[PDB]
């Protein structure tokens, strides 16, 4: 999600100065990252890593402070300084928060076969959009190959929404919407990681998850090929008013 | 009172917003049905002119506010084709000017739900001359919705549900917690062929690959 929702003001102004301490301490070029653990006791921050390059969840703080992450790695290597309009970003006291957002990575991960992918030919591909979501992906199509040999991710799909909640609904109702078929999906994996009471209203830690037809056209095809044997050797109707009910 | 368009018009000489000079019904033109040209009834038919509109929202308390306006300038044979939001050929004082004309005319009709105040700017006096209400959802709607943060067709949904303007239930914040970020367009795309005099194409599709992001 982004902002993050179980945070007060207070929270939210003290990792923003070890944030300019440790890019201060190494002269930092472009985006990056700085990740803290935090005591769900206590409520303090413990610095782990910097990851010195975008993420794989950048994406959920484009869609709520209105600025392209991507662009301002751009002019930032270009020679542009920060807070100009040709550097993309505005000045710290410029950027400020605006709703609340959420990613799910959309993946050949079979919810219900241990987490292995599925491979090969996808003979179906609908995405979800509509108001307040935004999609990367352009992997993944009708007819596509997707062999086993790097990251199975399909799309990425990100709801944004006027509240918290309205979030989750806005996702759970794209991540529903989704027709996918040819190979398997953690769509219902993520359907049921959404809706659980503990997402909901911020009451998880890092150990949520860990310790948390055909028949029909087969039947006509067996009778159209071989016939009904009660009927194939017998008299048939007329060549016929189907019934109509009145 | 928002379809025939021959008692609509006085309405918004009523609570203050103009409208285009003209004369009532058939006792320097264009001919509307309550389209051609003249050289229904008959509008003072403007050279130049800039198609902008305020979209509101309206309750069962009886209360109003102004979803900003949208343009609908660019038009083949008359009708919308690109539909803009906000209006960029307007500065934020025409614009708040605007937008208090439309707030009135939305009061004067007691309006429930989704529906459009619409008008016509002369690009040679750059004045405004009320023109019809869409009273209903539009096409353009979704040019609102993403830069006003505010979603119109669950707010109609809950504004019939029973619920006041800038109350958690609602999904309708107060006016000035009603903010334009950035600026947003919406153009269609049809299987109308440029190289066909646009007549559209039927068939089946074998391979779709939309752009997001």
């Amino acid at each position: 999600r982004a902002p993050a929702p179980y945070l007060s003001e207070a929270q939210r102004q003290e990792l923003a100065a070890y944030s300019l301490k440790i890019a201060g301490a190494t002269n930092y070029i472009g985006a990056g990252t700085v990740e803290y653990l935090m005591d769900a006791d206590t409520g303090k921050f413990y610095f782990i890593e910097v990851n010195p390059r975008i993420q794989v969840e950048h994406t959920v703080t484009e869609v709520v402070t209105g600025i392209d992450i991507v662009k301002a790695q751009i002019h930032i290597l270009d020679g542009a300084a920060i807070g100009t309009p040709q550097s993309g970003v505005p000045n710290q006291e410029d950027i400020r928060l605006n709703g609340h957002a959420l990613q799910c990575r959309v993946t050949t991960e079979d919810p219900e076969h241990n987490f292995i992918p599925d491979y090969g030919r996808i003979t179906a591909y609908r995405s979800a959009s509509g108001f307040g979501i935004r999609l990367d992906g352009g992997t993944s199509y009708s007819g596509a190959i997707i062999t086993r040999y790097y990251d199975p991710l399909l799309v990425k799909v990100t709801a944004w929404a006027p509240n918290p909640l309205e979030a989750i609904s806005r996702m759970d109702r794209a991540l529903r919407e989704f027709r996918i078929r040819g190979v398997a999906t953690n769509l219902t994996f993520l359907e049921a990681i959404i809706g659980h009471p503990k997402f909901r209203d911020n009451s998880y830690t890092t150990r949520f998850i860990d310790t948390t037809a055909t028949k029909l056209l087969t039947y006509l095809a067996d009778v159209t090929v071989n016939g009904h044997p009660e009927a194939k050797d017998r008299p048939k109707p007329l060549e016929a008013a189907r019934p109509v009910v009145p | 009172q928002l379809g025939n368009k021959v008692a609509a018009r006085n309405l918004a000489i009523s609570v203050g917003v103009p409208v285009v000079p003209a004369t009532e019904p058939l006792p320097p033109v264009m001919l509307k049905a309550s389209m051609r040209v003249i050289r229904v009834y008959l509008e003072k038919l403007v050279e130049r002119a800039r198609h902008v509109e305020s979209q509101i929202l309206g309750d069962t308390h009886g209360n109003v506010v102004h979803l900003f306006e949208r343009d609908c300038s660019v038009q083949r044979r008359n009708q919308k084709v690109v539909e803009r939001a906000p209006a960029p050929y307007l500065s934020e004082a025409q614009r708040q000017e605007l937008a208090a004309y439309s707030l009135k005319i939305a009061g004067a009709t007691n309006y429930i739900g989704a529906g459009t105040v619409e008008y016509l700017m002369d690009a040679d006096t750059g004045k405004f001359y009320f023109i019809e209400v869409n009273p209903r959802i539009q096409v353009e709607h979704t040019v609102t919705e993403v830069v006003t943060g505010i979603d119109i067709v669950k707010a109609q949904i809950h504004i019939l549900d029973g619920a006041a303007i800038g109350t958690p239930q609602s999904g309708v914040p107060n006016q000035e917690d009603i903010r334009l970020n950035g600026h947003a367009l919406q153009c269609r795309v049809t299987t109308e062929d440029p190289e066909h005099n646009f007549i559209p194409d039927y068939g089946r599709i074998t391979a779709y690959r939309s752009a997001s992001g």
